[PDB]
């Protein structure tokens, strides 16, 4: 059983005081495996703040590949925290951004975890 | 169908040369009790006439 | 240069021949030879150690005991290879409920003439030694092969009668002195009987249809055997004919396995882990390890051609 | 607070042509474990497609331990991607395979990422 | 310096290792350490005299006999302490009806391929002697230990046809 | 069987019971000459063809 597979993997955490712009959050080399990319919500959103944030790429006109949050005092259990449902591949350097706007509120930031593997490969045999 | 697993072996490796035994060895090694029986005296039990 | 080795045999000629005035081309004889290729396998195990000062406050001295434990997990995968490759799907074999001399003998018979368990022709298998001796007056070549009992075998071996007849026999004659003695099984028909042990997690032995097919099958090159009956396997075609595992011996013949390149074993001795904390010790062998079974190089079908050179399985329940 | 952790990750990628069959995708080594299962649908599923496709082992009859994916052309957002609940520890070597049913696509690819970890443990002092 | 002891063995490496290409680090393998701790215990006898004067009466040297008594007991409680610690909670073992030569030769056998009564798998255990002699020109490895029977099993191996 | 036993304990007919040979039987030794088969030549036996054998 031969394969080739990815062996160095990192983790890079940013994080982002929510206010209105995009922000240059995570750096992928061409190559790289995106295996996570998290989003959390450090803060006490306030009641009827209607703050929308939106995870994904520079170069793309809607920076909303990886998330979106929006509505975040509804269910705020359930918007503490959001994965993204994809993987990605890095065909060139790429920059992971986040792009909030009708920001209305203070002391709420965002963390963003994204865990990637890098493009080297080893084959192994089993 | 690009990092699938191959199941292939060694032998499918186009690095190696193969040698070839330096030596064909015999198949046959038997000695049969029948060499010893024969011969040309008179008491033998297979035996040999001379007839030129 | 330890490459794929092909090594060769010359089939003797089996041909009818030609008669009294009929010309050679009537029938001529083919000149069959048989080849093996032998591929090489990468295998290896390793330790790594605990902080410097750990072992020196836990007393381990982890360099001398990692190289002790890796030497002898190489001998064992080594051996382990070599029983597995010798165990599969035997093309010749006999199967006793218990093992006993009368089937030894029918064992080491059909290995001298060439027979198969279904009393059909095979070929003569060559022995270990073969050696000219006279009876009377008369030069009958006698021949020593191998045989290598599984631990249930030999055990059912030694509760044999003939087999207790024949130890008395020796005692009155004075050869095997020492064998029933020292628990050992001695020489039967010109050819030494080895308890061979039983094949566990830890050493090598004859194997069981105990165990399992992938614990079987990692000892198996896969480049160098065609086809593959685990015990298991090998049990369950014994079956076709209640409950019971079968434990496997083997009669063998000179070369009835082949290894090919160098069966010595490296070392790899990293004290450099952890910035020099740790330490990495590493013991990695390439080995090529087949069992004899040569294949006809052109086409054609002969006693040779798909058939275990010089092995024949000997069966028993392991009980 | 002494523990026995695993510190050595890989991850596997594989594609497959969602053609009919199965697949043999990510070669598990004895005591892996298994921590993301990942399959992501590359293409353009057409409307009135009955392609179902199903990641798991081949040593099991029904090959769908990890994933199971029908109808590609419905809400193309939630069959784009689809991550395993599941994880596994491997008691052998397994093939993580993946079958491929009712085809009547083209064009369309499945991309596999199995992150997992190998059976080796270390010794860590908090 | 008589304190609790501690020996330690090392176990016997097993687990697959690495095939090919893999590097060692995707199988470590583990070097197993084994320890036990004996902690030493304290006994002992004693023998009360009468007065001396029936001591003498009766001609009864009470230091002497009592010292060769008192010896006598310590050894058989020493070795009753061997016993029971050696009979203590077996974890392999074998059953028969009856002691014969079968059941002293599958013990053996088990003994020297580390199989359970039942030939589940265990470790060979270690002989008293292992010597490596020749049978033919195959090198062997015979083992001899120590099988210790009472005196009924003893009576039942020699009414053992076999033996 | 008992005849090898009778042989051992005059100490005469020695080894052809250790190298599994037959040794001798009233001053005529018994010899295990083989089997007949396509490859090297023993003792007939009835499993072979009319015509093999009178060839």
């Amino acid at each position: 059983m031969k394969q080739k597979v990815h062996s160095v993997s990192y983790l890079a955490k940013a994080e982002f005081k929510f206010n209105n712009g995009v922000y240059n959050l995570v750096a992928l080399p061409s190559g790289a495996e995106v295996v996570k990319v998290s989003l959390e919500v450090v803060g006490n959103p306030i009641a009827t703040s209607t703050t929308s944030v939106s995870v994904g790429f520079e170069d793309e006109t809607t920076k909303n590949y990886f998330l979106t949050l929006d509505n975040l005092a509804v269910d705020d259990a359930s918007k503490k925290h959001t994965t993204s449902a994809k993987d990605y591949t890095a065909t060139s350097n790429k920059v992971v951004v986040a792009e909030v706007k009708n920001a209305n509120d203070n002391n709420v930031k965002g963390v963003l975890r994204v865990l990637y593997f890098l493009p080297s490969v080893i084959e192994v045999e089993y | 169908k690009l990092n699938n697993i191959n199941f292939n072996n060694i032998s499918n490796n186009l690095n190696l040369g193969i040698e070839v035994g330096r030596e064909i060895q015999n198949a046959s090694w038997i000695k049969s009790p029948f060499f010893s029986i024969t011969g040309t005296g008179a008491d033998r039990g297979v035996r040999l006439f001379s007839v030129a | 240069s330890q490459q794929p080795f092909r090594p060769r045999i010359k089939a003797q000629l089996s041909g009818s021949g030609v008669s009294g005035n009929t010309d050679f081309e009537a029938n001529y004889d083919n000149l069959e030879i048989l080849s093996q290729t032998i591929y090489p396998d990468a295998f290896g195990n390793s330790l790594r150690s605990k902080i410097k000062a750990y072992s020196e406050l836990e007393r381990i001295d982890f360099i001398k005991e990692s190289v002790d434990s890796l030497t002898t997990w190489m001998n064992e995968e080594r051996d382990k290879r070599i029983v597995a490759s010798l165990t599969n799907d035997f093309t010749n074999y006999l199967y006793t409920q218990t093992m006993n001399v009368a089937t030894i003998r029918k064992a080491i018979f059909h290995a001298r003439n060439g027979l198969k368990g279904d009393n059909s022709k095979a070929f003569p298998i060559k022995p270990i030694r073969a050696t000219m001796q006279s009876v009377g007056n008369v030069m009958v070549q006698n021949t020593s092969y191998i045989i290598l009992l599984d631990s249930y075998q030999a055990n059912q071996l030694k509760a044999d009668s003939e087999f207790k007849e024949l130890r008395k026999l020796y005692a009155f004659a004075g050869e095997d002195k020492g064998m029933l003695y020292s628990g050992l099984l001695g020489v039967i028909d010109n050819c030494p009987v080895i308890d061979a042990g039983v094949w566990n997690k830890f050493n090598v032995g004859m194997p069981n249809s105990s165990i399992s097919d992938s614990d079987f099958m990692r000892y198996l090159n896969k480049a160098n055997v065609s086809s593959i009956v685990t015990p298991r396997q090998f049990k369950e075609k014994l079956n076709q004919e209640i409950n019971k595992e079968i434990s496997i011996g083997c009669l063998i013949g000179a070369s009835a396995v082949l290894l090919a390149g160098s069966k010595e074993t490296r070392f790899y001795i990293d004290e450099t882990v952890d910035a020099g904390r740790k330490s990495l010790v590493g013991v990695d062998c390439l080995l090529g390890v087949s069992k004899a079974r040569y294949q006809s190089t052109d086409g054609v079908v002969t006693p040779y051609d798909n058939q275990d050179y010089a092995v024949i399985g000997l069966v028993s329940d392991m009980e």
